DNA sequence: GGAGAAGGAGCAGAGCG
DNA sequence: CGCTCTGCTCCTTCTCCTTCCTCTCGATG
RNA sequence: AUCGAGAGGA
């Protein structure tokens, strides 16, 4: 993998247990063998 | 039964490979080298160019399908591959 | 028995004194290869000499057992050793047999039949009657 | 007793030392790997017979690497013992409890069941050797055993050298 | 990646045996064991350190080989001991000549 | 350390149950494995393959790496019948008299006389099992077929037998005058049957001997069979073989312990059921019979046959194939640029793949610069091995610049040019589908293949995937140099034809680059010539003079082709003038006829490629490839050529 | 007769679909199934149930039920076939492995 | 499946088809002990065409004026022309040939006249004429003894076995009868003097080569037949397909059984 | 569900009484 | 010719049986 | 981690 945090979620369910969710993003450029 | 041997005099390509295989082994073992070295540091180059004017001394063992066997020195056997 | 060149050797039930000669005679030969690279006490000292200049005296076990055998020695000169052999192979004695009698010492054909029960029971006493006298003459020789 | 035949060693090289100086190498490597060697099929391997005339039967290159096998023939001279066997042996060491004995390349081990009765281990004497009986057994004396049977060790061979008998016995 | 059996199929057709005993022993299940020459089963006591060998069941302590076979060949023949079986494993053809 | 041998012959068996107790190190006695981190001395003891850091398994030490385990051992109460030799037993006791340790019918009756000659046990026992099993009785006296009047007093019992059923875990004998058979009666049987009985049975009097079908006790294997589970946090859920192998030690314990308690006579068959129940799960668990063993978890106990049978099981999914390392795989493409024994890797995978090349006098100065470099830089080598096995790695080091070669070391060599390497394309439909071809390295990340060597391979620039293999010995590598080379399959016996040739565009230009018309300007014939890297230096005599120079372009393409080639065919029209310049004939490497098409760079094998193969060898033929297609795509690329509706449109 | 009779059937469906085989692929094939006196398939119940080593068969379709029979006769493999060494990890005899390969030490002597 | 059967199919050294029990399957590799790799597609000159025509192309006769040898073709001309001697040696090889026009037409009764064999005469013959620019307007120094004795000569060379015994010999013959025959076919010596005007010198190469790329082709030992075999009838089956399952499954049950009564 | 093995059941003929 | 015998035929049971990789997803001891 | 199931390629 290589990219950037984009969104750091921190919840928790209806148990009380801590939840977190990472949004990691990045830019894929068209290399050569991808499809189309 | 070195007399009348009943296998060809010609070398079946599985010989070539092997025997160039092996004796590139052991060159890279740095065992003795039989011919002179123009810079073929490739063990492999120096066995083709080894086996093409017959200083490899090794003797082929053929297994006849009743498990007796005929000895073919390489020297003896005709490198038409 | 049978060598490894394909000949059915017959089992050769070596002599212990003959053993020893053909030892010395081996040692001979070892000592030509390096190159090319009689009493007990003259043996022993002999024999003795022939392990040093073959070997690098290690193998001092040896060197004792062989000491130790030339001094059990019954015939220590061959060519009496061959005669031991033609009397006692033309009467078919068996190999194995042969090896005792030709290392052990025995006077009367009765010490050998006790010394050996296996000759108790089949052999005959007039070939061990004339034979072993003759041999132990020929071992006080000695 | 002592037996000629003709046996094989099987042996590996490797590979550098696979130049025509070889079969000289081989040679040696047999002649030690051989000598000095026991084993409960031929008892123990006194000697090579005939050093030269090396049998090398043409070298079993090993698929895995550069390294041969040479199963070599070879004459040699053994001694293998049996059950109930005379032998005129010499005492290496002496014991409150019999002897052990030389025979031939074996070692055998004099045992206190197997002697006569009457013979009793003499502590005063040097060596304290045995002397109330006939049958006076010492280091530096001559011995004669019965080899009732070989006890053959993973480590070694030796046998039961027997006393009480009319033969066999003392010098 | 799995050398499957059309793969290994391929190497027997061009009969690469070198090839493909190395695909199959020095990539992976690379593994040594001691055997009794006795019975042909997986029961040596080897201390590595001592030099000194056994097969318990025979007292066996000279018929002691080494022998590289794969992992899985190994947990094979031991599932089979586990099912009744006896998988003995000889060194020397009983057939000579 | 000890003698190397290598396998010849495998003999099978069943196991003597003292030969059992024999090799065991260890008795089982408690179904229970554990106070917190201790053994149970009768249960996966140190004495069987010890868990990891423990250098006991039965003191061999080494931890599991360079030791397996050690079977144990289980006294069944009771004996107990082997799952698959159920029906086998079935069939002996149909032929044995039923206690008299003795068979149903001898030698006397000249039916078995004509089966015993049978050199094939298993047809000799199944040939005597059809008659026997129709002999009811064993009486004593038998007419002898000789003498009809005299009788033979072989039959020792000289009563009837009972019919015998399968009744699931057990046997029913119904007597023709009816009772469930005692497994404790057929153990004796077998044990009162000689010799010479196995014989015509097919049994192996040191190998298999019937009595051993019945089991008596059950070796444990080791841990590593059943591995130690940590797949949680510090979770044990043990293999199903422990968690299996602890019901029978209950079960075990419990048959004992109600025998012991009381004698229950009833409670203890249906515990021995149970027993036998569990002992024929534990060995197969899958019968054809309702039973079907559950764990706790409620999914069916996974049995030892399951493990081996079926696809993916202990002898196909691990045996036949299985994973390997010092491998690749990614998507392909195509490049014309690149020889048909030629291939581009990326920098990453060299990078990554190595060889264990070995010092010697002849490279270790090469060797030398690639430690240095490191495993960071392409041209380098990740481990340097010493003799004594020293492992170093250069990731970790900066000893890369400091460490000494001396001959005998092993380097693990990046992927270099000129490698030999294996690829595949799944599915490997037959021999093709695998060859070796050379490697050069290339800045990008996939595969890229001459464009012709992609027939054989039935493969497709459309994303398909294709694997990578390396040998790793020098004996490997000149193997598949000289077996699977790309050239020497150029000819396929499949069909007795060229499996490779010019496809595709390659293919397109030369009809036109040959087609009559086609003249080149001086210009372009300069260039064209440089690109054949064979091209001699010498520029050939223009066809046209005077007006012009000009070149047809029949004599640059023969350029390309080496000198002694003789290639002859005629078509219907070919009467040595081809008024429609079909047909073909060139002469010492020389194109005089025709237009150069399918029927002559195609996989006919009255092609030219099939041609230059026996002229001149693989070697020189794959050289061939790269000089068209490198010639013609230089010219289709300043010619042009594309397709559209109006090519439809008529 | 039969043998000749299946050859030329299989032929009409390998013609039938254009393509083209050697006859020596396809006359083995053919003799294969018939050196057994009759008419082998090569089904489960045919080619499997063959006396070739056990080890080798199990691998086929049926594993555990070969196994079995092979205690029951205490069956010897005698390793000549490919798959066996292959599962024991070793050469197998074909190929490069359909031989040995000997050092001729007289041949070595004699090259100085 | 189908490889299965097939894995431990290989031939020997003795050029013999073992399976793994040793058991022979075919004693000459597919009936010929010839590679596949090393064999294409040849014409059958002697087996089509009328009778007379078959008379034409090969009949020779230095007696009579239908078949006489045109002296141009020779530097010798009369010499040879009424030559019993040499006539008896036509006599044999045309009668040869005729035994051949004959027997072929019960081997391939269809008449095909096309059919894969080893080296490719022509091929060779035409390499022949550009060896050295072979003057084709000149008569040659070729003699019908040279002719005659060089074919024989070649055929005893054709050694695709070894063994010197009778049963080993007998299979020889019979393993390179069809080959042989396609020899006498092409170096028929009418031929050899009309359709291809070689030289001594191009003659002697011409048969040398033959031999020599002859032994080439035979098969190696040691192949892994059976495997190969396997595959080529595979990749066939993944382009009439359920017959094929009905056949390697033998099935006895038919789906379409059926008659072809003559 | 197919396909093949398997085992029983009936049955008629062939020899016997 | 009835009896008996035996193979012969028939007639249900009664099994066991099908390329390679890539991710995610829910539930378990 | 496994198993189970699914989705998608070659
Ligand atoms: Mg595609
Ligand atoms: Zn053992
Ligand atoms: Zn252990
Ligand atoms: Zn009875």
């Amino acid at each position: 993998e290589n990219g950037i945090v984009d969104q750091v979620l921190v919840t928790t369910n209806q148990d009380g247990l801590k939840f977190v969710k990472v949004r990691v993003r990045t830019t894929k450029i068209p290399q050569i063998g991808d499809k189309f | 039964p070195k007399d009348q041997r009943a296998t060809t005099p010609y070398m079946t390509k599985y010989e070539r490979a092997r025997i160039l295989g092996t004796r590139a082994l052991q060159i890279s073992m740095n065992a003795p080298v039989f011919v002179d070295l123009e810079g073929e540091t490739d063990p492999l180059r120096i066995a083709m160019k080894e086996l093409a004017e017959k200083k490899i001394p090794l003797v082929i063992r053929r297994y006849l399908p009743d498990g007796s066997f005929e000895d073919w020195s390489v020297e003896e056997l005709i490198v038409d591959l | 028995q049978i060598n490894h060149q394909g000949e059915e050797e017959e089992l050769i039930a070596l002599n212990l004194s003959e053993a020893r000669l053909v030892i010395k005679e081996a040692l001979v030969e070892r000592r030509r290869a390096f190159k090319r690279s009689e009493t007990r006490e003259k043996e022993l000292e002999s024999i003795d000499v022939l392990l040093e200049q073959t070997t690098g005296g290690n193998n001092k076990d040896l060197k004792n057992t062989m000491q130790y055998l030339t001094n059990f020695s019954r015939f220590r000169d061959q060519e009496t050793v061959g005669a031991v052999i033609q009397l006692l192979k033309s009467t078919g004695l068996h190999p194995f047999e042969v090896a005792q009698l030709g290392s052990l010492a025995c006077d009367t054909a009765d010490e050998a039949k006790t010394l050996i029960p296996s000759l108790n029971n089949k052999i005959s006493d007039d070939e061990l009657e004339r034979i072993l006298k003759e041999l132990s003459n020929l071992e006080t020789l000695y | 007793m002592f037996f000629i035949k003709d046996l094989s060693l099987n042996i590996t090289l490797h590979p550098s030392f696979f130049g025509p100086r070889m079969k000289q190498y081989l040679k040696t490597k047999l002649l030690e790997e051989v000598e000095g060697s026991c084993t409960g099929k031929f008892g123990y391997i006194l000697c090579v017979l005939d050093y030269d005339n090396i049998d090398i039967q043409r070298g079993r290159i090993l698929p895995t690497d550069g390294s041969a096998e040479f199963n070599v023939k070879y004459r040699a001279v053994v001694f293998k013992p049996f059950k109930g066997e005379v032998v005129d042996g010499t005492v290496v060491s002496c014991s409150q409890h019999g002897f052990e004995v030389q025979v031939g390349p074996m070692k055998v081990f004099v045992t206190k069941h197997l002697m006569p009765q009457d013979l009793t281990f003499n502590a005063g004497s040097n060596p304290p050797s045995y002397q109330s009986s006939e049958d006076v057994i010492t280091i530096k004396s001559r011995i004669r055993v019965k080899i009732e049977g070989c006890i053959s060790q993973v480590s070694s061979i030796h046998a039961i050298g027997s006393i009480k008998e009319d033969y066999l016995g003392a010098i | 990646l799995r050398f499957g059996e059309m793969e290994r199929d391929c190497m027997i057709a061009h009969g690469a045996a070198s090839f493909l005993k190395e695909r199959l022993m020095e990539a992976s299940d690379a593994f040594r064991v001691h055997i009794c020459g006795i019975c042909g089963l997986m029961t040596v006591i080897a201390k590595l350190n001592h030099n000194q060998f056994e097969c318990k069941g025979c007292d066996n302590k000279i018929d002691i080989y080494q022998i590289h076979i794969p992992y899985a060949a190994k947990l094979l023949f031991q599932e089979l001991m586990a099912m009744n079986i006896t998988p003995r494993l000889y060194t020397d053809r009983s057939r000579d000549f | 350390s000890a003698p190397l041998r290598t396998v010849k012959e495998v003999q099978f068996g069943l196991f003597s149950p003292e030969e059992v107790r024999a090799i065991s190190v260890a008795k089982i006695r408690f179904p229970e494995t554990m106070q917190t981190r201790a053994k149970i001395g009768g249960l996966n003891d140190p004495r069987l393959g010890s868990i990891d850091r423990n250098l006991k398994c039965q003191t061999c030490q080494e931890g599991m790496n360079e030791c397996p385990g050690h079977f144990g051992h289980i006294d069944l109460a009771k004996p107990v019948f082997h799952v698959g030799f159920i029906a086998k037993i079935k069939k002996v006791c149909e032929c044995v008299c039923m206690h008299c340790g003795k068979l149903l019918l001898d030698e006397h009756n000249e039916l078995m006389r004509q089966a015993l000659a049978i050199k094939d046990s298993k047809k000799r026992f199944a040939a005597i099992w059809t008659l026997c099993k129709t002999k009811m009785v064993c009486e004593t006296d038998v007419p002898s077929e000789d003498d009809p009047t005299q009788l033979v007093s072989r039959g020792g019992c000289g009563n009837t037998q009972p019919t015998i059923r399968k009744d699931g875990l057990k046997l029913v004998g119904s007597w023709k005058k009816l009772r469930v058979l005692s497994t404790e009666e057929i153990l004796n049987i077998f044990k009162h049957i000689s010799v010479k009985d196995f014989t015509s049975l097919g049994f192996n009097e040191v190998f298999s001997r019937p009595e051993w079908m019945i089991l008596t006790c059950l070796p444990v294997p080791p841990p590593p069979v059943r591995p130690s589970i940590s797949f949680n946090e510090s979770q044990r859920g043990e293999d199903d073989l422990t968690f299996k192998l602890a019901d029978i030690l209950k079960a075990n314990i419990s048959l004992e312990t109600l025998e012991h308690n009381g004698a229950p006579h009833h409670a203890i068959e249906e515990a021995e059921s149970l027993l036998q129940f569990h002992v024929a799960t534990y060995m197969d668990n899958d019968i054809a019979g309702q039973p079907q063993a559950l764990q706790k978890s409620g999914r069916p106990v996974k049995s030892i046959r399951a493990r081996l049978k079926g696809k993916e099981g202990r002898i196909r999914g691990n045996l036949m194939g299985k994973r390997v390392d010092f491998s690749a795989r990614t998507v392909i493409s195509g490049d014309p640029n690149l020889e048909l024994d030629q291939v581009g890797v990326p920098k990453s995978i060299a990078k990554t793949l190595t060889y264990p090349e070995v010092v010697t006098p002849y490279n270790i100065d090469r060797l030398t610069q690639l430690v240095r470099n490191g495993p960071n830089e392409h041209p380098g080598a990740k481990y340097v091995i010493r003799d004594s096995g020293d492992r170093i790695d250069l990731r970790y080091s900066k000893r890369a610049g400091d460490i000494q070669l001396q001959y005998g070391w092993k380097v693990e060599r990046h992927i270099m040019d000129n490698d030999p390497v294996l690829f595949n394309r799944q599915p490997s439909l037959h021999k093709m589908s695998m060859m070796a071809h050379r490697v050069k390295v290339i800045p990008y990340s996939t595969f890229r293949l001459n464009l012709s060597v992609t027939s054989p391979y039935n493969a497709d620039f459309d994303g398909d995937e294709m694997n990578l293999h390396v040998p790793q010995s020098e004996e490997t590598r000149a193997e598949l140099s000289q077996l699977c080379a790309v050239p020497l399959q150029i000819v396929s016996p499949q069909s007795n034809k060229p499996c490779m040739g010019i496809v595709q565009d390659t293919l397109c230009g030369i009809r036109k680059l040959t087609l009559r018309d086609t003249f080149i300007e001086l210009d372009q014939v300069l260039n064209m010539l440089y690109w054949v890297p064979d091209w001699d230096g010498v520029i050939p005599t223009p066809a046209i003079i005077k007006p012009k120079p000009l070149w047809s372009g029949k004599q640059i393409l023969s350029v390309a082709i080496p000198n002694g080639i003789h290639l002859q065919r005629f078509d219907e029209g070919t009467t040595l003038l081809s008024p429609k310049d079909n047909g073909m004939l060139i002469i010492d490497g020389q194109i005089i006829f025709g237009v150069v098409e399918k029927k002559t760079v195609g996989s006919s094998n009255g092609g030219l490629i099939h041609v230059v193969t026996r002229e001149k060898g693989p070697q020189v033929c794959a050289k061939l490839f790269g000089n068209i297609q490198k010639v013609v795509n230089f010219w289709l690329l300043h010619n042009g050529f594309s397709t559209g509706i109006g090519d439809t449109i008529a | 007769a039969g043998r000749a009779a299946l050859y030329k059937e299989v032929y009409n469906v390998i013609a039938s679909d254009g393509s083209y085989v050697n006859y020596r692929h396809m006359a083995l094939l053919v003799d294969v199934m018939t050196t057994q006196g009759g008419l082998t398939s090569v089904t489960r119940h045919g080619f499997n149930r063959s006396n070739t080593g056990a080890l080798m068969r199990c691998s086929f379709e049926e594993t555990v039920e070969i196994l079995f029979e092979a205690g029951a006769s205490a069956e010897l493999d005698d390793c000549r076939g490919v798959s066996e060494n292959v599962i024991l990890g070793q050469m197998a005899p074909i190929g490069t492995g359909a031989f040995d390969v000997m050092i001729d030490e007289e041949s070595l002597v004699k090259y100085m | 499946r189908l490889v299965k059967a097939l894995e431990d199919i290989m031939v020997h050294y003795d050029n013999t088809t073992r399976n793994s029990l040793g058991n022979v399957i075919q004693f000459i590799y597919g009936e010929d002990g010839m590679d596949a790799a090393h064999i294409e597609k040849q014409s059958l000159d002697t087996i089509g065409g009328s009778d007379a025509a078959f008379e034409k192309r090969y009949r020779v006769d230095l007696l009579n004026t239908d078949h006489t040898l045109d002296p141009s073709l020779l530097e010798s001309g009369s010499e040879i022309l009424g030559d019993l001697k040499l006539q008896v040696l036509l006599d044999e090889e045309y009668k040869q040939l005729v035994k051949d026009r004959k027997f072929l037409r019960e081997v391939f009764v269809d008449g095909e006249a096309n059919w894969p064999l080893p080296v490719n005469i022509r091929r060779i013959i035409q390499n022949a004429q550009q060896t050295f620019h072979i003057d084709h307007t000149k008569p040659s120094d070729l003699t019908i003894k040279d002719i005659v004795l060089g074919v024989k000569d070649l055929q005893e060379n054709l050694l695709v076995l070894r063994g010197k015994n009778e049963i080993i010999q007998n299979a020889q013959r019979d393993a390179v009868t069809l080959f042989c025959c396609l020899l006498r076919s092409r170096l028929a010596t009418r031929r050899v003097l009309q359709e291809y005007r070689l030289t001594k010198q191009a003659f002697d190469w011409v048969l040398s080569n033959i031999e020599a790329q002859f032994l080439r082709s035979v098969v190696h030992p040691g192949e892994m037949v059976g495997v190969l075999a396997a595959q080529s009838i595979g990749e066939p089956a993944t382009q009439g397909v359920p017959r094929l399952k009905e056949i390697l499954n033998v099935a006895k049950n038919m789906k379409t059984p059926s008659l072809t009564v003559y």
